[PDB]
């Protein structure tokens, strides 16, 4: 008994470790990425004498391309773009290599799951073209005088964690420098501005402040950043 | 002065995944969340959701997360689960994609049973008589069947792959009338095979 068990080994994993296969991968990775290097199944697929049959189940949209002879997966991203962020949001693909045993007729599913990474593909994008506020002549130094970037009113970044979060500094400008000296933004995450120094109608009825978002890729080199104008007018 | 910083993670999971396999243990520690502070606050780590909070458990103080209950692959295969820190001023969180890893934890369980056929004496022999059939939800081997007779019959064989149950001789009423044979089903998990057996009564019936 058990003499003849060498025939079921075709179609089993060549190497240990558990069941599934899983793999990352960048988003928007060009067509033709090797997704799997070697599936390390038993058996050799193709060929004139062939031990195994090899083939894929389950790969919805075709992403995932076989070469049964390597063993290799790729990705088939021909005319589109393997897209994490929204309106898209692939953030994994799951597909079987299915192995069939030719000599004996058993068939193995082998799962692999592809994870996808996302990358700082996306910069602050403000809802606006231009923003503005109003504020009397007598308000009170630290007084919040603009909240209007509020509930996404303000920047936002389609990218994932840090990649899509968002911090606002006050700029100078060269063109009204005393601009940011008058207002600032302490709290830069909510991006609301402060008015630091008095007021005076007599001398000067409109600023101009400049502000910049950045997100928070955490390369300093890769980060984004996008820029807008809030125009300040006094009032009587 | 100095505003608060909120402190952020540092953890690279956060960018992929995590993997824990479904045979861990309770009270095991799966990962340890890592975050900064520049202001260099004490930071108290948690956990976050309905859901997540019954699976895992986080030490406050050292960001050690445990297995609070038994995972099960077959039962739920992926969670989402949002992690806290704080620096007592402000709390943040994010989010994780935890892959349950697949054990071979069951056997397989065999389909449309009972398992009862009556056949003539003069069936003759090559003829298939009946198919037997199980599935099983483990990943890989450990989900692929195999069948036979336990012990093999000089009467009946069945085919390793199919189920399919034929005639390989002669058969006669007069020296038995019914045969009990024992079909096992197993997978094929090279270091724990898991399996399960069925009666299959074959009844044969009288010519001369
Ligand atoms: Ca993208
Ligand atoms: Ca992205
Ligand atoms: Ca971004
Ligand atoms: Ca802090
Ligand atoms: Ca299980
Ligand atoms: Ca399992
Ligand atoms: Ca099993
Ligand atoms: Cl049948
Ligand atoms: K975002």
């Amino acid at each position: 008994q058990y003499d003849d068990d060498w025939q079921y080994e075709d179609c089993k994993l060549a190497r240990g470790g558990p069941p599934a296969t899983i793999v990352a991968i960048d988003e928007e990775s060009r067509n033709g990425t090797i997704l799997v290097d070697n599936m390390l199944i038993k058996g050799t697929a193709g060929g004139p004498d062939p031990t195994i049959e090899l083939s894929l189940k389950d790969n919805v949209d075709y992403w995932v391309l076989l070469d049964p002879v390597k063993q290799m997966l790729f990705l088939n991203s021909t005319g589109r773009v393997l897209d994490r962020d929204p309106p898209m949001n692939i953030h994994s693909i799951v597909v079987q290599v299915q192995c069939v045993n030719k000599k004996v007729g058993t068939v193995i599913y082998h799962e692999v799951r592809i994870v996808v990474r996302d990358r700082n593909d996306n910069s602050p994008t403000f809802k606006h073209e231009s923003y503005y506020a109003t504020v009397n002549e007598l308000t009170p130094v630290g007084t919040t005088i603009f909240t209007g970037f509020s509930g996404d009113n303000g920047a936002t970044d389609i990218d994932d964690g840090p990649n899509g979060q968002i911090e606002y500094v006050i700029q100078y400008n060269p063109e009204d420098p005393t601009s940011n000296d008058t207002f600032e933004i302490p709290l830069m995450l909510t991006g609301n501005v402060v008015l630091r120094k008095r007021l005076n109608y007599e001398d000067k009825t409109r600023y101009y402040v400049i502000i910049q978002a950045n997100d928070r890729a955490q390369n300093l080199n890769e980060r984004r950043t996008t820029t807008t104008t809030l125009t300040v007018d006094l009032e009587h | 002065m100095q505003v608060n910083r909120l402190p952020f993670f540092t953890n690279h999971f956060f960018d992929t995944y995590l993997l824990i396999s479904e045979d861990t243990p309770v009270g095991s520690s799966v990962t340890q969340l890592l975050a900064r502070d520049m202001d260099n606050d004490p930071l108290v780590f948690g956990v976050s959701g309905e859901e997540a909070s019954r699976f895992f458990a986080v030490e406050p103080d050292t960001g050690v997360v445990w297995l609070r209950q038994p995972l099960d692959r077959e039962t739920k295969s992926e969670f989402t689960v949002e992690f806290s820190v704080s620096d007592h001023q402000g709390v943040i969180t994010r989010k994780v994609n935890i892959q349950v890893g697949d054990v071979n934890d069951n056997a397989p369980t065999f389909h449309n049973q009972p398992y009862s056929v009556r056949i003539p004496e003069n069936t003759p022999v090559g003829t298939p008589i009946f198919i037997v059939n199980a599935t099983d939800p483990d990943l890989g081997a450990g989900g692929s069947v195999l069948y036979s007779f336990q012990p093999p019959s000089p009467f009946f064989a069945i085919d390793s792959a199919r189920g399919i149950v034929t005639v390989i001789q002669e058969l006669d009423y007069e020296v038995t009338q019914a045969y009990q044979l024992t079909v096992n089903a197993t997978d094929q998990d090279k270091t724990r095979p898991l399996s399960t057996l069925a009666n299959l009564a074959i009844i044969i019936t009288d010519l001369e």
